[PDB]
Parts: C-alpha cells; sequence; structure tokens
RNA sequence: CUUGAGUCUCGUAGAGGGGGGUAGAAUUCCAGGUGUAGCGGUGAAAUGCGUAGAGAUCUGGAGGAAUACCGGUGGCGAAGGCGGCCCCCUGGACGAAGACUGACGCUCAGGUGCGAAAGCGUGGGGAGCAAACAGGAUUAGAUACCCUGGUAGUCCACGCCGUAAACGAUGUCGACUUGGAGGUUGUGCCCUUGAGGCGUGGCUUCCGGAGCUAACGCGUUAAGUCGACCGCCUGGGGAGUAC
C-alpha cells in the first residue's frame, strides 16, 4: 500500500550514494573477479586487485562487506565504480583527525622523493610529497637505513590534488588549475596518478585537481609502435608519470612514463 | 612558435620542442587550407560532413561495441 | 524602438483608465507614434530593408486595428481618427 | 543620460601634459550635467605592440554618464588631438564605479 | 670583410625548392645557397635532402664572416624545415633560437583557384 | 568545468588582462572552448574582451609581430 | 466572456538591418640598403622573371580587399542572407510575473514589396583573384584539364535585372498522438553544503516507437491522426519552346 511508499522512501533512508555504507556481501568470488551486491540494481564486476592487501593474496571471503562508489549507473548492464576509491575517503577522514589534535600519528617510510618530496606510503597505498616534507629539517634520510620506519609529520597538502608530503623522522619535534599552474612544472616534476582511460593513442593518467595528461603512446616502454597501450600498464592505476610539458593556454600538459 | 634554447640544452630536444610549438600552432596546416581558394559551399560541406563522420563514429560503434565480435 | 516614457504619456492620454494600455484606440496610437518616429530614419536610411518590414507590418496591424474599431464603434473610430490625423 | 566607458592613451612623451587634457575633458562632461564616475589615470604602460612606433604609451580610463552630443565632441577632439594616439568610447549599461582589477 | 659572431638564418621552405639565407642581426644578408642551387632540380630539389645540402653550402659560404652563434627564422611549409636546420647544427653553430616565420594572413587576399587533377 | 559559471560573473572584463591570457595561446589565439571547458555565453564575451584588449594594446595579436 | 489574437512592465541572447569610424596580419607595388646566381613552376617540362642585380633578406611608404584564432550539425533573419572591434540610428524573438483589450483571428486569386551569383547603366575604385585573351605544356588533335601571364568583373554609390539544386527537392495556420540522447538560450525553487539537485518555457541536432509510405524512409520540428485556406500535377518527347 502506502506500506511500499513508505518503504521506497526507508530504503532511501538507509542508503547513500557514494561508497559509504559498507553493504556489499561478497556472493561469488572467482579469479579474477570478486562480486557484491549493496542493495543496488545489479551486481558489481569487482576485480580481484581492488582487495588484496599489500603482498598479493585475497583478504576476504563470501559474506564480507566493502563499500564500493556510485554516482555513475549502468554502462549498458551493471553497478559501480570500485571500493578501494571508498577507502582514499577512509584515508582522507584518518588525514583529517591531524587537524582536531594537530599530529596525525601513523608509520610513514619515505625513501626517496619523486617530484622533489619523499614518497610516504600508509598502509596499502603510497602517496607523494613536496620536498620539505620528508624530513622536518635537513636531516635527509638517504643516510638512514632504507624504508626506515618512524611516522608522517604533515608538511604539506595541496587540498585538492591528493599531493601530501609527511615528515619522517624526528619524533621529539612537535579557472582554478589553469591560472598558477606552475608547481609541477618546471621541466621534470614527477607524479604519481591514477590512469582513466585508454584511447588506443593514449592512457589518459589525471589526478591533480581537474587537469589532464596523455602519456600518449610513443613513450610507456621502451618500444615505440607496436605496443598498444592496454596490453603494456593497465586500467584505473596510480603510476610513474612526470609533466615532460605543460601548456597552460591549450590545457595539453602531455606527461611521459618512460622515465 | 617562438623559442629559445636554454642553458645545457642539447640541440634535438630544441629541436624537438620547436616541432611540438609548431604542432600545437597548426601553422602547417594553417598554410594548406590556405594555399589555393575554397568555395563557401565547398567549406560548408566539409564541415558538415566531417560532423556527420564524427556523429556516426561516436555512436554507431558504441552501440555495436556492446555486443562481443566472437 | 519607443521609449518608456513616451509609451506611458500616449497610454495615459488615450486610455480611459491609464492603467489600461491596451485599449484599441490606445494600441493605434502607440503604433501612429512609432510609424511617426521611423519615418525620419527611413529616410535617411532608404535600404534598411529590414527594419522597414517592421515598419510595414506594424502600419498593417495598425491598419486591422482600425477596420475593427469601424464596425464595433463609429463614432469612436472617428474621434480617434481626427486625433491622430489619419486620412483613414 | 548614457553610461559610457572610456579609454584613451597618450604619447609618452606627453605624460606630463597628461593631467590638464583630463580635466579639459571632465569639464566638457560636466558643462552638460554629465556625471563622471569614476577616473583611473593609469599612467605609463608598455603595449604589447608598437602602434605608431613606440613601444610605451599612457593610460587614462574614464566613467561618464553623459549626453551622446558630448561624447561625439570628444572623439572629435581625440581624432584631432594628435596627443591621443588611440581612444576608445565604449558604452555600458550602468555607472559602474567601482574601480578596474589592475588598479587594484 | 668584417667579422662577425651573431646571426641570422632565414629558410625559406616552399613546396618546390628551399632557400637558406644566412644575414647579421640587422638584416644584411652575408651569403646564401639553394636546394636548386647545390645542383638539384625538379623531383629533387623538393626534398629534405637537398634543403640539409644547401644549408651546407650556406654555412661553408658565410665561413669568412667567422659566425658562431646564429638564430634561426623558418619559413613556409617543406621538407627543408627540419633537415636544414638539423645540417646547420651540424656546422656547428651555436642554435640560439628557433622561430617559425611563415606568414598567415587573418583572411585578407583571395587565394589562387583549386587545381583540377 | 567552466570558471566563469562559479565565479558568477556578470561580464568578462577586457581590462583583467591577467584573467585574459590564461585563455589565449603563446603565439597569442584564443583558446577553444573545448580545451577550456568553458560555457559557450560566457565563451563569446571572452572572444569579445580579447579583442578589445587586443585594439587597446593590452593584449598582442600574435606573438610574432612588432 | 477570455482560452485565440494583440498592448503595457522588467530583463535576456544574438554574424538581424542601415550609417559612420577604426585595428592588425598578409598579398601587391614603389623607394632605398645587404647580397649573388639563380628564381619560379610541374607528373616531368617549358613559357615567364633574373648579372640592366632577380629570388632571399632588412628599412620606409602607398593602396585595395577580406577579417585567421574565437567558431560550434553554435547564433540571428520571412526567405535571399548575415562573421574583426567601436559608436549612431533600427526591426524582430524569447522568458518572468502581473495588468489591460475583448475574437480584433487564419488563409489569400489579382495586387504590392524583398529577392544569391552572374549580368546591365552612370560615376568612382582596382591590392588579390580571374571569364575573355596570349603564350608554354599535354595530346592523334587539346579552341580543355596543368603552367606563366592576364582584361571585363569581383569592391563602393545610385538605378535596373527578378532568376538558382532560391532544397528540407516537404505551402501557411491550428489541434492531438509512446520515448531516448544532446546543443543553445531564458526562468522558478533547492542547504549553489561544489563544477551541482528537482522542475518549467523558447529554438535547435541525432536516433527511434505506433502509425504512414512503392520502398527508401518520416516519425511530437511527421511524410502519423484531423480541420481552414491557397498553389500546383494529368504519359514521354516536341517544350517551358513557338506565336
Amino acid at each position: 500500500e502506502s506500506f511500499a511508499q513508505l518503504f521506497e522512501e526507508s530504503l532511501k533512508e538507509i542508503e547513500t550514494r557514494p561508497g559509504s555504507i559498507v553493504r556489499g556481501v561478497v556472493v561469488a568470488i572467482d579469479k579474477d573477479v570478486v562480486l557484491v551486491d549493496a542493495g543496488l540494481k545489479s551486481e558489481s564486476a569487482i576485480p580481484a586487485e581492488q582487495f588484496k592487501n599489500a603482498q598479493g593474496e585475497l583478504e576476504i571471503q563470501v559474506g564480507d562487506e566493502v563499500d564500493v562508489a556510485l554516482d555513475a549507473v549502468e554502462d549498458g548492464f551493471g553497478e559501480t565504480l570500485l571500493s578501494r576509491e571508498k577507502a582514499k575517503r577512509h584515508e582522507a577522514w584518518i588525514t583529517l583527525e591531524k587537524a582536531y589534535e594537530d599530529a596525525e600519528t601513523v608509520t610513514g617510510v619515505i625513501n626517496g622523493k619523486v617530484k622533489g618530496g619523499f614518497t610516504v606510503e600508509l598502509n596499502g597505498i603510497r602517496a607523494f610529497l613536496p620536498g620539505s616534507l620528508v624530513d622536518v629539517r635537513p636531516v635527509r634520510d638517504t643516510l638512514h637505513l632504507e624504508g626506515k620506519e618512524l611516522e608522517f609529520k604533515v608538511i604539506k597538502l595541496d587540498q585538492k590534488r591528493n599531493n601530501v608530503v609527511v615528515s619522517r623522522r624526528a619524533v621529539i619535534e612537535s579557472e582554478d588549475p589553469w591560472v598558477a599552474i606552475a608547481k609541477r612544472y618546471p621541466e621534470g616534476t614527477k607524479l604519481t596518478g591514477r590512469v582513466t582511460n585508454l584511447t588506443d593513442y593514449g592512457c589518459f593518467v589525471e589526478i591533480e585537481e581537474g587537469v589532464e595528461g596523455l602519456v600518449h603512446v610513443s613513450e610507456m616502454d621502451w618500444t615505440n609502435k607496436n605496443i598498444h597501450p592496454s596490453k603494456v600498464v593497465n586500467v584505473g592505476d596510480v603510476v610513474e608519470v612526470m609533466v615532460l610539458d605543460i601548456d597552460e593556454e591549450r590545457r595539453r600538459i602531455s606527461l611521459g612514463l618512460k622515465q | 612558435p617562438v623559442i629559445k634554447v636554454r642553458e645545457n640544452e642539447p640541440f634535438d630536444v630544441a629541436l624537438r620542442r620547436f616541432k611540438r610549438s609548431c604542432e600545437k600552432a597548426g601553422v602547417l596546416a594553417e598554410v594548406r587550407r590556405r594555399e589555393f581558394y575554397e568555395k563557401p559551399t565547398t567549406e560548408r560541406k566539409r564541415a558538415k560532413a566531417s560532423a556527420v563522420k564524427r556523429h556516426a563514429k561516436k555512436l554507431a560503434r558504441e552501440n555495436a561495441r556492446r555486443t562481443r565480435l566472437y | 524602438s519607443l521609449s518608456t516614457e513616451a509609451t506611458a504619456k500616449i497610454v495615459s492620454e488615450f486610455g480611459r483608465d491609464a492603467n489600461d494600455t491596451g485599449s484599441t484606440e490606445v494600441q493605434v496610437a502607440l503604433l501612429t507614434a512609432q510609424i511617426n518616429h521611423l519615418q525620419g530614419h527611413f529616410a535617411e536610411h532608404k535600404k534598411d530593408h529590414h527594419s522597414r518590414r517592421g515598419l510595414l507590418r506594424m502600419v498593417s496591424q495598425r491598419r486591422k486595428l482600425l477596420d475593427y474599431l469601424k464596425r464595433k464603434d463609429v463614432a469612436r473610430y472617428t474621434q480617434l481618427i481626427e486625433r491622430l490625423g489619419l486620412r483613414r | 543620460m548614457r553610461h559610457y566607458e572610456i579609454v584613451f592613451m597618450v604619447h609618452p612623451d606627453q605624460s606630463e601634459q597628461v593631467p590638464g587634457m583630463i580635466e579639459r575633458y571632465t569639464a566638457a562632461i560636466t558643462g552638460a550635467e554629465g556625471k563622471i564616475h569614476r577616473l583611473e589615470d593609469w599612467g605609463r604602460r608598455q603595449l604589447a605592440y608598437p602602434i605608431n612606433k613606440l613601444h610605451k604609451a599612457h593610460y587614462v580610463l574614464m566613467n561618464v554618464e553623459a549626453p551622446q552630443e558630448v561624447i561625439d565632441e570628444l572623439e572629435t577632439t581625440f581624432r584631432f588631438n594628435d596627443a591621443v594616439i588611440r581612444s576608445m568610447v565604449m558604452r555600458t549599461k550602468h555607472a559602474v564605479t567601482e574601480a578596474s582589477p589592475m588598479v587594484k | 670583410r668584417k667579422q662577425v659572431s651573431d646571426g641570422v638564418a632565414h629558410i625559406h621552405a616552399s613546396f618546390n625548392n628551399t632557400i637558406v639565407t644566412i644575414t647579421d642581426r640587422q638584416g644584411n644578408a652575408l651569403g646564401w645557397a639553394t636546394a636548386g642551387g647545390s645542383g638539384f632540380r625538379g623531383s629533387r630539389k623538393s626534398t629534405p635532402f637537398a634543403a640539409q645540402v644547401a644549408a651546407e653550402r650556406c654555412a661553408d659560404a658565410v665561413k669568412e664572416y667567422g659566425i658562431k652563434n646564429l638564430e634561426v627564422m623558418v619559413k613556409g611549409p617543406g621538407p627543408g624545415r627540419e633537415s636544414t636546420i638539423r645540417a646547420l647544427n651540424a656546422a656547428g653553430f651555436r642554435i640560439t633560437n628557433i622561430t617559425d616565420v611563415t606568414p598567415i594572413p587573418h583572411n585578407g587576399c583571395r587565394p589562387p583557384k583549386k587545381r583540377r587533377v | 568545468f567552466c570558471r566563469f559559471t562559479a565565479e558568477g560573473v556578470q561580464e568578462i572584463d577586457y581590462k583583467d588582462i591577467a584573467t585574459l591570457k590564461n585563455y589565449i595561446t603563446e603565439s597569442g589565439k584564443i583558446v577553444p572552448s573545448r580545451i577550456t571547458g568553458t560555457r559557450a555565453k560566457y565563451q563569446r564575451q571572452l572572444a569579445r574582451a580579447i579583442k578589445r584588449a587586443r585594439y587597446l594594446s593590452l593584449l598582442p595579436y600574435t606573438d610574432r609581430h612588432q
């Protein structure tokens, strides 16, 4: 009756769009596809590579629950955008928690400055940093034991572009993209960027606040023409890329990957 | 496409940068289009036909993609 | 086009209520004033055919209005065409 | 009557004269009960391209609510005056009084 | 002749023939060479190889001016655009600027009619 | 991803040269709306502003000319 | 009487029209500098221009025409058509609410006007392009295609011409009938918590359902279902010709 109408609004009330409500129960595993059901129109064709943790083997059997992501519906049949992105929100919450007490305390091990700043990795993911943040002072972890264990103390974050730089050592110590597009510019600032779609001439890695990069086809590897990008890297993966070139005018930042 | 060789920059790299700049400008294409005169009708026809081709490529092939080849 | 103040004026004179603005006679007048205004323009700009097309449309519409008035109420039409000085 | 937006440019060697001309202009505008909402001496400025062989020139911006007749007069003055190399009288909807992005 | 350290190379690259002209920085030409003059005719002079050797010849010509630095301006569409500048480089000058100097009208004059072939 | 909509400007200013310089080419060209993602309504007026600047020698018509 | 039709109020976007200014690039020519033997052109050539200094290159000047990028199955216009900025005069369209008029409407034989390009007349102008023409090629021939030149014209003013595959090959006006994906331009609400969310109007591109269709296809912008008025067709040629 209005039973059903009340239920419809109830079920509205007890779900949300993003990957927030850990609801999808893993109802079939086979390699290389995991599948869930989060109260959506269809079941998600999940990769296995969203769900192996830090050493390469699976961690969740049948019945286990992780939320995925939404706001994109039915490319022709199916439902979702993947769940690790959901994990990105949890990582963002942990990073924000710092604000409360002005200190987020984890493990942070930064061996080398990709784009000027040491790369700091939190449990599964690894993020890239600006130079100063790796070290509180000129200490320079190159003389520290390789991949050492301290923490991360935040020096700098870009706040729209997920670039976060953190201070590994020294426990005692405690429109918009295109006007000032000179930050990752100079010649060779490398970046950690997720690829989006490979257009058979390109890969379209683009992460840094609403920009677009192309590592198109020529570099990508150390073979030129017989390469077919889909074979050689991935879909949806954070990689080594750097700028190599910027247009601020015709908005074509032409990244590379042969580096 | 004005360019200046940076200090301790290789020549070949500089040439490559220049070529890229030219490509961006579309100078060669510009020249090609202005070699002789195109009738307005012809210009219109080309533009329209190109758009039609683009639309075909966007939609019909997508539809085809839905179905598997083998 | 006609300036707002001039519209308001013409409405005041010919409209009975001065809020009406839609009265047939008022309308006729508005058209007539515009036609008068455009006469100088087109004296200057003889090839301005596109604008003249409007002018002609306005005339035709005025004309239809006059005919309507005639059949409805003859006297009022007479008074209107004495006020405006329309030969017919 | 109508809100015009004038920007005229003076030859740099005549920069010291610039105030008087401005005053003169202003006076005319006032004569016809024309208001003058904003007025910005931009000063000497490097040109994006050298007009009439010179590379710098003196910019003056100017905002006026004035009758068209005086505007026409001003235009004629500019065209005949050899000090001002370029001008741009440019209509506007409103009195815009807040001033310009780079004066800021 | 007066020696000059820095100067220009103008590269007029046509479809049919390339022309290299070295000049001083002011505008006064020092020497020049051509694919047609390098002994290339018809099919042969409309080629990158023809252009590079024309460039080489021009470089040889202005040896006595003892030019070291050079900026290049590339005109027109042709094969002798990249090849020419490479040849110039090889000839052993410090290339300072590479500029593209094609005359693009902003829709000025009517071009001649399309060929019917 | 248009800037003007987000800012909510009523009209583009030819005086605001820095804003303009973002939308012009290194060679001086006006940048397409495909690349900038500017809204059509906003693109037209931007072009108008650029050209007014060019007349005023605030912006150059092109990189080469002098 | 107010639903159709129209007026008034405030805005909106626009290559809509007419007039007058102006900007930059590029071509051409002139004058001068530097400089030296080629340039140019094609499939390949040759005619042609060049040592009386061309081509290239730099400086200065003249003049005409058109407005790169923006720029878009974007916009405006009855159609033809309209594209650099500025100003002046000017027509239409749309939306928002209200207020008014009160059927004033639709269509239209004759009639009247507008009407690409070419063309004509008189007077101006003349950079580039280019019917005609000339030369060089090609060829069996080449009164063509290609090359080198090149005059009417293209440009402006005022007249005439009144035609085009002037095409959506689809008359105008009104009503009704499943959908999707867009574009553009308004506008109402919504925490714009963000580029968004939910509507509601105008114009517009593509796909497609019922139905229609000889089929192709059209398909809420009909070529569907109906009404009003007009225009037009009656085998091919002869002929849109003769008188």
